[PDB]
Parts: C-alpha cells; sequence; structure tokens
RNA sequence: GGUUGCGGCCAUAUCUACCAGAAAGCACCGUUUCCCGUCCGAUCAACUGUAGUUAAGCUGGUAAGAGCCUGACCGAGUAGUGUAGUGGGUGACCAUACGCGAAACUCAGGUGCUGCAAUCU
RNA sequence: CCGAAGUUUCCCUCAGGAUAGCAGAAGCUCGUAUCAGUUUUAUGAGGUAAAGCGAAUGAUUAGAGGUUCCGGGGUCGAAAUGACCUUGACCUAUUCUCAAACUUUAAAUAUGUAAGAAGUCCUUGUUACUUAAUUGAACGUGGACAUUUGAAUGAAGAGCUUUUAGUGGGCCAUUUUUGGUAAGCAGAACUGGCGAUGCGGGAUGAACCGAACGUAGAGUUAAGGUGCCGGAAUACACGCUCAUCAGACACCACAAAAGGUGUUAGUUCAUCUAGACAGCCGGACGGUGGCCAUGGAAGUCGGAAUCCGCUAAGGAGUGUGUAAC
RNA sequence: UGGAGAACAGAAAUCUCCAGUAGAACAAAAGGGUAAAAGCCCCCUUGAUUUUGAUUUUCAGUGUGAAUACAAACCAUGAAA
RNA sequence: GGCAGUCAAGCGUUCAUAGCGACAUUGCUUUUUGAUUCUUCGAUGUCGGCUCUUCCUAUCAUACCGAAGCAGAAUUCGGUAAGCGUUGGAUUGUUCACCCACUAAUAGGGAACGUGAGCUGGGUUUAGACCGUCGUGAGACAGGUUAGUUUUACCCUACUGA
C-alpha cells in the first residue's frame, strides 16, 4: 500500500545531538590542487633554505 | 444546476489567471462594466456612492452579472438611464476549476471570479446629488446578489477622480482642468512650458 | 540615565520551548522556573531579552 | 519525473542586473587575488566557463591557489551533521574581495597607533569594542519648545 | 485594566547632529501604572508621527491628580472602538468626581453595552461640561432636576447566618 | 580652462529640439603610382597636409523638455512580517502586546566626475 | 545508569536488506582550550510577502483626440493621392481591473564570512617559479609589540578514536503550503509534541493547557477553579439579557444569509415655546376666464401648471366623483 | 520590425535611405546569456588530440554521467595579447 | 441526491409576493451516490420478502384553525399537531417500478441500509450443465439460462409469565 515518501521532520535534532562540527583548522594545509608547477618551484625554495640555515 | 457558490467563496488557491498554461477557459457572464451615461462629462455628476467589499473572498461571474443587472434596472426605472454612470470596479481573472477516485484529480476549468479584499470596492455610482437615494437604494438591492458583508459608501471624491469636492473645485475656477470625454486632464506644474498652454489656455491668461 | 542593570527571572518551565529561546535562556544561566540572574543592559545584551520575553 | 540539473533552479539567481547586462568592466580582471585572500562568490551569468554551482553563491571562503584566469577557493559546506571542506576552481569573474576583512584590517593598524600612541604618552588604552550603551542623563529645555498635547483621532472613511 | 491613574507622557524623536532641539509631544493617557502608560504613549505617538519607541524617548511621566476631587462634575466622553464589523465614534456622558472616575465607568459601560474590550477603544477627549444646558444625555439630565428626592425600595440586607428565626422586611 | 591619445567608474554621461564655438587640436576634405581591398578607392589600403571648410562630426549652452541620479519625519510607522495569549469572531478574517519595516506616490535638488601623457592665447 | 528510530543513498527494492544518521559501551590525549541550535558590530548573498502596470511581457473596462496615398457601412461621385456624414483598424494622451509558471522596485524571518600571537609591523635569506629588472610569489632568519590581546553572554571540561544494539510502517498541534466541494482525506516546509510519559487541569479522551516524575515532611504556586455535587467568596463592583427550542469558557464536540416599533447604547439629518409630534376641532372657497380642449373643466374619460380674495388660513386641488361655472 | 522611395511589381520578389536596446537569431524543451557578439557572412583549420592526477554536481561525500581549473606535450588560429 | 430560505426581474386580465418566480445567493439533511480507508481478513452470516415492535416528522388522512385569484361545492397555500390510521391485488427474486381496485387516506423515513441460533432461499455468490460474444488454448464475462446440505442455546442478561 502507499506510505510515506518523505519529510526532514527529527533530521536537524538529531543534527545537533553530537552537534554540528566546524571541520578544525591547521597551520599548514594541505598543498593539493595546487598548481604544479609553483609547488615543483617552491620544493626546490624549501631545498635551499635548509641549507643556509645549516 | 452548477455547483453551489459556497463551494468556492474563500480564497484558498493561489490565482489561476487564463494563460499559454491554462488554454481552455470558458467565457465570463459579465461583459459590460460600464452602465448608464459613460458618455458624462465629469462636472455632470458630482456624488459618488460605492459598494464596497468588507470580506476577504471570491465573488463569481455570475453573482457580478447578476448584480449589475439588478442595481442598473432599479436606478433607470426610478430616474432614467442617463442619470448616473455605474461603473463595476472587479473583473473576474481567477479561474474556479472543478474534478468531476482522487487518482488524477486536477480540476478542469469550470467558471471565473473575481478575488475582492476587505475595504475593495465592487460598484461605484456617480450621479447629480439629488439622485443619492435612488443610487443608494439600487446599490443596497445588488447586496442581495453577493455572499458576505459589504457596506455603502459615501465618498468624499468628486465623481470618480481622486479629488476632495473642495480640491476638484478649486482647481476648476483656476483653469487646472480640462475635459477628455468622460474624464479629465489635469495642468501638471512640469513638463514643457509651451505645450502647457496649448493645452490649458485659460490658466495663465489669468 | 537609562538602566544599566536588569534582574531576570524565569516564568515558565521547560518543555515546549523552541530551539533560539532555548539556546538564550541557557545562555543566561535560567535552566529552571523561578531562576534568576543579574544581567548588565547593553544592545548586545537587550536584543537576548527580546527573543525570551515571553519566558 | 523530477529534475535536478546543475543549473536547476537559477532562473533569477544568475540574470544580470537590470541595466547592467553587457561586458563586464576591466576592474574585475585588474583584482590581484593572493593565497589566503577572503572572497565572496557570486556568479556573473554572462561568463559561462569557471562558474560556481549555486550552493556557492553568496558564500565566503579563502583563496587557496592561483592559477592563469581563476582562483582556488575554500568553502566549508554543511553536509549532514558536519562540515565538508570544499575545494571550488572559479574564474576571478565570479568573485570579489570581502571587504569585511579589509574593514577588519584598518581596526589592526587602528589598534596597534592607539596602543603606542598610549605607552610613550604613558597611560592606559581600551582596544575592546563596547556594545552600544544605556544613555546617559540628560536636561531637556522648553525653551522655544513647550509641549505640544496630541489626542486620537476620530475615525473618518476617505 | 484596572483602577486608572492619569499620565501626563511627554516624548520626542532624538536628537540627531542636523535636529539637536526636536518638538515635545505631549499625550494624556489613563492607564493602571506608568509601564501601561508609557506603552500606550508609543501606541498612538506611532498612529500620528513618524517615530518609534527605538527612535525616540520618554523625557517625562507624571501623575495628574482631579483638582477638585469631591466636586461632583459631569463629563462629556468622545470615544472611537471597534465593533466585530467596523469602526465608531461616541460622545457618551458620565457624571462623577473626578476624571479617573468616570474613564472606569466608560470602559466598563462600553464592555457592558458594546463588548468592547479596552483594546478596541480610545478615549478621544474627556471634558468637564461646564453648563447644564450643554448636557446631551437624558440619563445624565435627570439627576441634575431641582431638589432631586428619591427612595430606594426593596431593601435586602445580607445575612451572616444561613438560618434566620423571622421572615425578613424588605422595608426601610 | 580648451584639445588630443590611452583610460577608470559606466546616463548626473542617454535622448529630443534649438543656438554658440578664439586658439590649437580633432575632423570633414584633396589624390590613385605603390602595398591592400572592394559590384563600387563609399568602407578598408596607400599618398599629400598640398586645393578647400567649421556645414556636419566633436565640445559647450538653452528647455516650468523626456529619461536618469540624490535626498526627504513626502506618503507611511501605512502594506507586509518575526514572536505572544484558554484574545475577538459561526466563519471569512480582525484587534491588541513586544519587535522589524517596504514599494508606488508627492515634493525638493541635480544633470558627468576623474587618472596618466602630450599640446594650445 | 544512559537511551533511540520511522530519515539519507542503493537494491526484481515497496511487509526485506545493505548504507549513513540517532544510541550504548570502552576508553584515549590533554586540562579551560577550541568552542556555541544565542546576541552585537562590520560585511555579503537572496527575488518570497508586499508593491507595480498613465514601466517591459501577457491579460483587461471605458470614452476622448488624431490618421488611413487602404479597411467598411450611409450617399454625392466620369474619376480623383475627391467630397463628406458614420462603424472596425491603427497612433497619441488618458481611464477601470489583474498574474504560481510577468516585473522596474522590494521587506520581515531564515542565511555565508570576519571580530588577531597560526596576529601585526620592521629587517633581509632561499628558488629550477615569475619579472624588463636588483620585480614579485611562496616559505623562512633576526628584531619589536602580551591581559583589556582587541565585541557580548555562556562553557555543565575540551579534543580524538574504536566498536556494537535497536530503527529504517509513524502520527498530532500551531504557522507556511499543494491536490480536492470537502473529509477524523491525500502530500510537503519549520518548530514543538505523542509514539517512549506518569502527574494537575480540559466530566470523559495518545497528542490541547500547566508541568515532566528517587522516597518523605513543611511552605508556595501553575493551568483551572470557589451555589451544591467538590477543596475554595450564595465575594465586591458597573452594566446587559427573560427565551411557549435562554445562556453558560480555548483545542471541542457546529449553525448562515436574511429579518424584529423586544430591549439597550450610538451616528447623521430634520423639525419644536413665533407652540411641533398625537388626538380631538372648524373651514378646505373666492378668483385677469391667467392657460389647453367647445361631448365639459373656475384641476378628471388625455393636462404643459397660474393667477387673484376680507385673513391668525391655504391651494385650479381627491377618498365616492351627473358629462358641466 | 516599421516608415518613406524605385520599370513590369500587386499585401508579399529585388534595390535604396531613415528609424530601430535586441521587440531577431543562437540544431532541438524551457529558463538564463550575448550587439564592433555568443547573432549574420567570409578566411584558415582539426583543442572533437596525447599523458595521467586534482576539483564541482548528484553523494555514502561510492560508482556512472556531465562539468570546472591547472600540469607535461604536441598543434590550430591570429599582426598580437 | 433530497429538503428549506433570502432577493424580486417577471408570470398572474389589472396587480412583484393569492398562488408562483428568472438571474443570483445562504443553508439544512444523511432515506441517494460518490470521496476516504479509521475499525473488523485466528470470519460481526452477504439481496429481498415474510413476521413484529418502537421511534422521527420534512403531515397523506382524521381534530381545531389562519389565507385565497375562498359565493356555494370542489380545491389550493399555511399553523398547532406524530394522538390515531395509512390497505387488497396482476407482472418482476427484486429494492424500485407499473397498472387494477377499494378507501377517510393509500405520506415519507430510522432502529448494524432493524429483524437468517426468527423463517424462507426466488436473487446473488463455490463445485454440474447449456448458449452467445471474447480467447490459438487452458479459460473469461458486475451477459442470459438450469440444478445446487441454511448447523447449536441447557449459560448470562433482557423480556414474558411463576
Ligand atoms: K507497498
Ligand atoms: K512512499
Ligand atoms: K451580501
Ligand atoms: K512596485
Ligand atoms: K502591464
Ligand atoms: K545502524
Ligand atoms: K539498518
Ligand atoms: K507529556
Ligand atoms: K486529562
Ligand atoms: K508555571
Ligand atoms: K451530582
Ligand atoms: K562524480
Ligand atoms: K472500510
Ligand atoms: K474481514
Ligand atoms: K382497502
Ligand atoms: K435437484
Ligand atoms: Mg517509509
Ligand atoms: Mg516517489
Ligand atoms: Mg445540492
Ligand atoms: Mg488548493
Ligand atoms: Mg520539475
Ligand atoms: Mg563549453
Ligand atoms: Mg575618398
Ligand atoms: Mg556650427
Ligand atoms: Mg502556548
Ligand atoms: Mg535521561
Ligand atoms: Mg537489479
Ligand atoms: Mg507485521
Ligand atoms: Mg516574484
Ligand atoms: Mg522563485
Ligand atoms: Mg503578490
Ligand atoms: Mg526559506
Ligand atoms: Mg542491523
Ligand atoms: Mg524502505
Ligand atoms: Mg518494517
Ligand atoms: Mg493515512
Ligand atoms: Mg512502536
Ligand atoms: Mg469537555
Ligand atoms: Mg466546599
Ligand atoms: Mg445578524
Ligand atoms: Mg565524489
Ligand atoms: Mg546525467
Ligand atoms: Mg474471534
Ligand atoms: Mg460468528
Ligand atoms: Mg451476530
Ligand atoms: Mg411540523
Ligand atoms: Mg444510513
Ligand atoms: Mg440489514
Ligand atoms: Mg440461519
Ligand atoms: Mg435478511
Ligand atoms: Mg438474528
Ligand atoms: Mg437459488
Ligand atoms: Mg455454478
Ligand atoms: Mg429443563
Amino acid at each position: 500500500a502507499k506510505s510515506k515518501n518523505h519529510t526532514a521532520h527529527n533530521q536537524t535534532r538529531k543534527a545537533h545531538r553530537n552537534g554540528i562540527k566546524k571541520p578544525k583548522t591547521y597551520k599548514y594545509p594541505s598543498l593539493k590542487g595546487v598548481d604544479p608547477k609553483f609547488r615543483r618551484n617552491h620544493k626546490h625554495a624549501l631545498h635551499g633554505t635548509a641549507k643556509a640555515l645549516a | 444546476a452548477r455547483r453551489p457558490a459556497r463551494c468556492y467563496r474563500y480564497q484558498k488557491n493561489k490565482p489561476y489567471p487564463k494563460s499559454r498554461y491554462n488554454r481552455a477557459v470558458p467565457d465570463s457572464k459579465i461583459r459590460i462594466y460600464d452602465l448608464g451615461k459613460k458618455k458624462a462629462t465629469v462636472d455632470e455628476f458630482p456624488l459618488c456612492v460605492h459598494l464596497v467589499s468588507n470580506e476577504l473572498e471570491q465573488l463569481s461571474s455570475e453573482a457580478l452579472e447578476a448584480a449589475r443587472i439588478c442595481a442598473n434596472k432599479y436606478m433607470t426605472t426610478v430616474s432614467g438611464r442617463d442619470a448616473f454612470h455605474l461603473r463595476v470596479r472587479v473583473h473576474p481573472f481567477h479561474v474556479l476549476r472543478i474534478n468531476k477516485g482522487m487518482r488524477g484529480a486536477w480540476g478542469k476549468p469550470h467558471g471565473l471570479a473575481a478575488r475582492v479584499d476587505i475595504g475593495q470596492i465592487i460598484f461605484s455610482v456617480r450621479t447629480k446629488d439629488s439622485n443619492k437615494d435612488v443610487v443608494v437604494e439600487g446599490l443596497r438591492r445588488a447586496r442581495y446578489k453577493f455572499p458576505g458583508q459589504q457596506k455603502i459608501i459615501l465618498s468624499k471624491k468628486w465623481g470618480f477622480t481622486n479629488l476632495d469636492r473642495p480640491e476638484y473645485l478649486k482647481k476648476r475656477e483656476a483653469g487646472e482642468v480640462k475635459d477628455d470625454g468622460a474624464f479629465v486632464k489635469f495642468l501638471s506644474k512640469k513638463g514643457s512650458l509651451e505645450n502647457n498652454i496649448r493645452e490649458f489656455p485659460e490658466y495663465f491668461a489669468a | 540615565a537609562q538602566h544599566k542593570l536588569v534582574f531576570v527571572v524565569r516564568i515558565k518551565g521547560i518543555n515546549k520551548i523552541p530551539p533560539k529561546p532555548r539556546k538564550v535562556l541557557q545562555l543566561l544561566r535560567l535552566t529552571r522556573i523561578n531562576s534568576g540572574t543579574f544581567v548588565k543592559v547593553t544592545k548586545a545584551t537587550l536584543e537576548l531579552l527580546k527573543l525570551i520575553e515571553p519566558y | 519525473g523530477k529534475s535536478h540539473g546543475y543549473r536547476s533552479r537559477t532562473r533569477y539567481m544568475f540574470q544580470r542586473d537590470f541595466r547592467k547586462h553587457g561586458a563586464v568592466h576591466l576592474s574585475t580582471y585588474l583584482k590581484v587575488y593572493k593565497v589566503g585572500d577572503i572572497v565572496d562568490i557570486k556568479a556573473n551569468g554572462s561568463i559561462q566557463k569557471g562558474m560556481p554551482h549555486k550552493f556557492y553563491q553568496g558564500k565566503t571562503g579563502v583563496v587557496y591557489n592561483v592559477t592563469k584566469s581563476s582562483v582556488g577557493v575554500i568553502i566549508n559546506k554543511m553536509v549532514g551533521n558536519r562540515y565538508l571542506e570544499k575545494r571550488l576552481n572559479l574564474r576571478v569573474e565570479h568573485i570579489k574581495h570581502s571587504k569585511c576583512r579589509q574593514e577588519f584590517l584598518e581596526r589592526v593598524k587602528a589598534n596597534a597607533a592607539k596602543r603606542a600612541e598610549a605607552k610613550a604618552q604613558g597611560v592606559a588604552v581600551q582596544l575592546k569594542r563596547q556594545p552600544a550603551q544605556p544613555r546617559e542623563s540628560r536636561i531637556v529645555s522648553t525653551e522655544g519648545n513647550v509641549p505640544q498635547t496630541l489626542a486620537p483621532v476620530p475615525y473618518e472613511t476617505f | 485594566m484596572a483602577h486608572f491613574k492619569e499620565y501626563q507622557v511627554i516624548g520626542r524623536r532624538l536628537p540627531t547632529e542636523s535636529v539637536p532641539e526636536p518638538k515635545l509631544f505631549r499625550m494624556r493617557i489613563f492607564a493602571s501604572n506608568e509601564v501601561i502608560a508609557k506603552s500606550r504613549y508609543w501606541y498612538f505617538l506611532q498612529k500620528l508621527h513618524k517615530v518609534k519607541k527605538a527612535s525616540g524617548e520618554i523625557v517625562s511621566i507624571n501623575q495628574i491628580n482631579e483638582a477638585h476631587p469631591t466636586k461632583v462634575k459631569n463629563f462629556g466622553v468622545w470615544v472611537r472602538y471597534d465593533s466585530r464589523s467596523g469602526t465608531h465614534n461616541m460622545y457618551k456622558e458620565i457624571r462623577d468626581v473626578s476624571r479617573v472616575a468616570a474613564v472606569e465607568t466608560l470602559y466598563q459601560d462600553m464592555a457592558a453595552r458594546h463588548r468592547a474590550r479596552f483594546r478596541s477603544i480610545h478615549i478621544l477627549k474627556v471634558a468637564e461640561i461646564e453648563k447644564t444646558a450643554d448636557v446631551k444625555r437624558q440619563y445624565v439630565k435627570q439627576f441634575l432636576t431641582k431638589d432631586l428626592k428619591f427612595p430606594l425600595p426593596h431593601r435586602v440586607q445580607k445575612s451572616t447566618k444561613t438560618f434566620s428565626y423571622k421572615r425578613p422586611s424588605t422595608f426601610y
């Protein structure tokens, strides 16, 4: 027989039990999707700075 | 018969006008909205009386016609066909549907209705001030054709203009009004000076 | 001078409160019928008191 | 059946403003985005390439990447009971620098001045903003301003 | 409401830089306390002027006592109120020793006779009718005749006990 | 201040009708061997600043001008709306309380501002 | 002691599963952070409510003026890019009324971001990237600035992980809302509930109002009540209402149009101490024949109204009206 | 699209001027977008290619489809950006 | 579907309202039929008639009245009224219908569409069979036709008497 199709009733209450957690931030995010030409150079730049604080 | 009007009394649905989406709708019962001496000039008929809705509701096209005919007939018998101008101020644009089980229940067009607010003018009549009692009676007779409560109100304005009776008089004593068939054109203190002096010679002359 | 301090009493119990006023009531430490607190008046606190007026 | 294409329900959202159709003015292309900049996303419907999905319209995020024609923006999207990080590649015509940040920096600067000025002058300064306060007391004279009595008006028809 | 007081309430739009001394508006408000009086003040100001409590300030609230609280006066009272159908003006007359007593009676009357609650009523004006010729209502006029006397027939004395050992008399 | 080149914002800059414009610039304007392009040296190309001209373009000004722009305690605290009641009303709907608050309308004002470079009674 | 779900996606799936969610348990790393179903300040986004249509699109009522090197009725007119009278068309200025799939405008509520040490400023290292370049970009060194370190309120600790149960028929109320004449009907939105929940109130009742529950004592109250049933004023106060079907408290256990010299208040016109309104009372004719009609008219088998008498008083005049001054 | 002009030629053929904010067109529904264009006509072409990654929508943040921005090549076009 | 209002353009020789009544519009009813799917699928016996009681009133008759386009007679509209009656038959399983006839009158309805341990079993609605249409066929038909087991009370209450 026919039934209910859809509702969001009760869904915000479920969502707020274990809260809506903001996603958590770090110093130093991933260089993921950053332009490869930039990344390739940036390796070379960081190499030299190590060989210099030594 | 047709379905009783109680079935379509209240504004339950969003407006459903005739349109490119809603093609095959029947004609309105009311076609004439202006009766009596519609050619009459603004100066002829100072007194305005209104029938006014006191209800948020829908009026059928059939009730508007029936009320029109009633109010006209009475005013023409007791005062004569050229003694008043009657304007119907609501046009039935909202199409009513009818189904005719509940699978596939979207209705077909049944008839037409006018959606009126509280305070909305349904009918207006302008006359000479002699003829107040007649017009008030003819509008009183019309009320029985409509559902809900309507009120009969004597307007402070001159005829169908938007001016209080003293205001209009002063503007006519000055040359600031000119006849434009049934209605009227007012001099604005704006626009080209040349074209104003064409249209309103009697102003300026003073 | 406009008043600088209000005292607030919770006058309604803890059932059938909408989410927004329910949060505000918790932020003012009013979590029980007839509990009360002092509030320093400012635009920031006046708009809280608007939200919880019926309670 | 139902329909949920990529631009479903955008009829008004991606319309140009009235009398503001046609070419994008050049200042849009001379703005310089740098990683870390905060930008607001607002699709220009005239530029079909590089266009954000309608969800991001009116969302603000941070630039994480700069390419020839475009910037990468990070947005936090709520999915279920948590925020996922989304990375968008937008052409610059659909982006503008957020003035929220521009006007915060002016305060950081102004605070620095005040704090320096305070040490050298040799006192102590309040640098936190305060909410609008209750009005203090005040005397209102009636000189050329005797109170004028009003009463409620009767009902009239019009 | 309650037992009424009458209050002068004086307010103004807040000063701007452009307009440093705004015009003061005054109302006489019948209300059972000051808190209600201030609320009514804004209620009416907002019907008349572009102003609202947020953009305005009360400069004064003062209770106005009756000048002669044991002189019997005939008051005219003009009222606006909302029926179920429409809105009406009305003149009524009330004989009492104070404006505050006249208004109590007015409110009770409009409730009795027209089922108009406090929310539905505006007191437009209250004024002592200085001369007896100017009283327009028969129900007041009849108390202004010379050497008025009248009996109170059919007196009923309230009993303290449930039983009485003699049939009561209604004489006076 | 004018003018040109390149602009920014993109009508306070647009539109209609008239009138004015020193100087310089800009322009129209003269020519067809060459590169080049056309049904057509009209456009586009080249050549001469020489023969001519402010007629037009352009710039400015005028107009109880149209449009546009700004403001107003103008309309209007109106319409609408968030929150509240064992409020009213047969109902349709409405009033009140604590808040937020338009659009049309009306009136007043306005009618390009400005950057880089060069040039000019 | 803690404590749900009837929702998401996929499935020959729709009385079932998997999946995510909600729930328990075990903790772990730390110890007042990072935070937050909230406000504020600043800054964005939005095309719903309203509004608009002498603004675009579409719909729509009415006249007015103007024009056909042409539409057509009337009639002259050899024919005429003729002569006009009149009806559609078209243009101009107006006018009445509308829109879920129209719109210049445009709320309220809801909604993104920010409000600092992972900061700010100064200084000058690295690179194969970038620059005309000793320019930038990104990441650094060293230096400086620390509690009023950059709004409010709160913080019951904050953060992190593994694992597993039940559930995956829902239903109701207020508000927004679609289909339908409507439904205790069907279907969505946000919140609160019932389900899973007793207790006081609404006689009674899953969901309404109040309020959520260890065992007791005392006090005070909520919602609802206080003639008697029944704990509590046959309290106080101003009015209204008499029903030969009165009425009597939300949800809720229904009544309308239309009417009433029932009674109460009120609005606006009118009269009135120079005497009204009632009622009893007399008279209600004379007269440039003014004036039509000659079957009569100093009103009638039909009237277009108009003079003149003494007077505190009128009128060519109806209730039967010989056809008649 | 309209106006005013030109043998046959007329309401409609083709030529010309003026007005024209898009009232047109853009394969195909509808909505959006577009005027020295995204429309119309002309010239040259094969980026409708190679190598694999990241990203957005639908979402479990799986797949498929579709799409976005780069990298490393090799090309097209254009005086060039 | 059924029944009733309001308004009054007209009809009614004349005359809106004796009697009627267009265009409209407000309701009531649950004797129609739909709509819905809440209850019952470890079963509430499923049409009609027969029998019998009681209830409603929206009154067909009978009582007493008002109105009339009420002279009389006949009739029509309306009030209080459900006290009292409301039938015999032909055809059909019928409900409904239809006709004959008598009558003061042959009103309308409800009570689990009253009433199957009260009947009956004509219809419908198992299994046999025929026809027509449909189907290649097995078979289908809210199409026609014919034949087809109707069970139990001694308990409780109710009622009737003792
Ligand atoms: K199913
Ligand atoms: K379903
Ligand atoms: K009516
Ligand atoms: K508008
Ligand atoms: K329009
Ligand atoms: K699970
Ligand atoms: K599961
Ligand atoms: K409960
Ligand atoms: K209860
Ligand atoms: K309470
Ligand atoms: K009892
Ligand atoms: K995908
Ligand atoms: K059923
Ligand atoms: K069953
Ligand atoms: K018989
Ligand atoms: K047999
Ligand atoms: Mg389900
Ligand atoms: Mg489905
Ligand atoms: Mg019916
Ligand atoms: Mg609907
Ligand atoms: Mg769809
Ligand atoms: Mg593409
Ligand atoms: Mg040339
Ligand atoms: Mg010139
Ligand atoms: Mg509540
Ligand atoms: Mg618990
Ligand atoms: Mg499969
Ligand atoms: Mg089961
Ligand atoms: Mg809209
Ligand atoms: Mg929309
Ligand atoms: Mg609207
Ligand atoms: Mg929303
Ligand atoms: Mg499981
Ligand atoms: Mg399922
Ligand atoms: Mg299940
Ligand atoms: Mg259901
Ligand atoms: Mg269950
Ligand atoms: Mg009850
Ligand atoms: Mg007691
Ligand atoms: Mg009534
Ligand atoms: Mg994915
Ligand atoms: Mg696809
Ligand atoms: Mg059983
Ligand atoms: Mg059984
Ligand atoms: Mg049984
Ligand atoms: Mg009866
Ligand atoms: Mg029944
Ligand atoms: Mg039965
Ligand atoms: Mg049996
Ligand atoms: Mg039976
Ligand atoms: Mg039985
Ligand atoms: Mg049988
Ligand atoms: Mg058989
Ligand atoms: Mg025995």
